[PDB]
């Protein structure tokens, strides 16, 4: 599952 | 370390041009650096450590993951399995190097909730990659200290930080993924997911543009996982 | 060196699981060790020593372009320009190992046309990378010694392998960027693009189906530079 | 210029 990404 | 000899603020600064040439590794290096400095993070910063250390494991775990993937499927001599390990243990070292700055002195001289929280969800996931590479005598305290950490985080942050708040936000979603996938916990991990979302909805009404595109942004990131989940 | 314990088929191996993983300062590290055995390299080891270096210095190369805008855009303190010195000996301590490699021994016991061809090729294009970042005494002798690599590499490319060989093809296309990037040469560029097309194109009737679809690759990339040079 | 990339 995908976790928090770098912020945009 | 060898960063000793650079001013704090060119730290800074050559890890900011570090972001820009996609050099994340001398990134990582440089806010290593600035934080062992001694002096507090600001919020810039904190993100620019973030950044840069989410990047270097980033790359570690994927190559963990194919690796690991070839391994399986071959279960030919030691060199897989050797191959692996040697990933691993490069792994394993930067999440104890970004544990040891957390621990030496981050997070406790971390008094306001946004850095307190910041710090204790860097911790939770640094531990959660331990846990996803872990096998031996020690695997369930690593767990439990990811654990301790995100119900640390959680606890300052429903006291102290509004509901759309992007770091609260991030660390529910964290926290939902570590359920998930670690502890063998998808209905924790719905229950949380879905409270958090259907909370940050409901304060989305007091915030300013530039507020309501961050916090949408994550919630649109919790929602993803749920429709993922169900 | 610290691969010197390793068995050359292990390293081999290791190589094609780090480019798996993309993991590419393994995979160099692994090439270079299996190169320092002594023994000829395959055709299929040349390609894992040539994906490997060029993702490398590729990275580099594309940090340095970066940083090297910002500190034209500058002309603030010394740190742009002491971060692009950085960068830019790292890249040119991988372009001297890889020259290394190259004269101790690769060249000297290449005696077929394809291996010949191949590594004089590799000397041109890291000669070329070198040159681009290259402004003191020695920077015309640097390119010089791109060109001469180049142009033996041609001689014997053209006299021993058919005109749609790719690596003839990609050699062809390399040394044509020499010419426009590095030699200030646009005209010689665009004729030795345009011959080099046109020869392939002419040997194409001579292919298998598989090696049509390999040349005819390498001759779109060549006419893609046409298109952007005219 | 774009120069040779990895074979495909
Ligand atoms: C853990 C965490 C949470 C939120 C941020 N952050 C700060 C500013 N913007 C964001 C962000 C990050 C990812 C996606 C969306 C947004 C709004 C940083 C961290 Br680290
Ligand atoms: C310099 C060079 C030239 C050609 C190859 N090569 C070998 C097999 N396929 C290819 C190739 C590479 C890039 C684009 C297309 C093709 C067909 C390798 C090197 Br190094």
């Amino acid at each position: 599952t995908p976790s928090l990404p770098t912020p945009p | 370390g060898a960063m000793g000899s650079m001013e704090r603020a060119s730290l800074i600064q050559k890890a900011k041009l570090a972001e820009q040439a996609e050099r994340y590794e001398d990134m990582a290096a440089f806010m290593k650096g600035a934080v062992e400095k001694g002096e507090e993070l600001s919020c810039e910063e904190r993100n620019l450590l973030s950044v840069a250390y989410k990047n270097v494991v980033g790359g570690q775990r994927a190559a963990w993951r194919v690796l690991s993937s070839i391994e399986q499927k071959s279960n030919k001599g030691p060199e897989v399995r050797e191959y692996r390990e040697k990933v691993e243990t490069e792994l394993q070292g930067v999440c104890d190097t970004v544990l040891g700055l957390l621990d030496s002195h981050l997070i406790k001289e971390a008094g306001d909730a946004e850095s307190r929280v910041f710090y204790l969800k860097m911790k939770g996931d640094y531990y959660r990659y331990l846990a996803e590479v872990a096998t031996g005598d020690d695997k369930k305290r690593i767990i439990d200290s990811a654990r301790s950490a995100y119900q640390e985080a959680m606890d300052i942050s429903k006291k102290e930080m509004p509901p759309t708040n992007p770091i609260r936000l991030g660390l529910a979603l964290n926290f939902s993924v570590f359920h998930y996938e670690i502890a063998n916990s998808p209905e924790e991990a719905i229950s949380l997911a879905k409270t958090t979302f259907d909370e940050a909805m409901a304060d989305l009404h007091t915030l300013s543009e530039d507020s309501y595109k961050d916090s949408t942004l994550i919630m649109q990131l919790l929602r993803d996982n749920l429709t993922l989940w169900t």
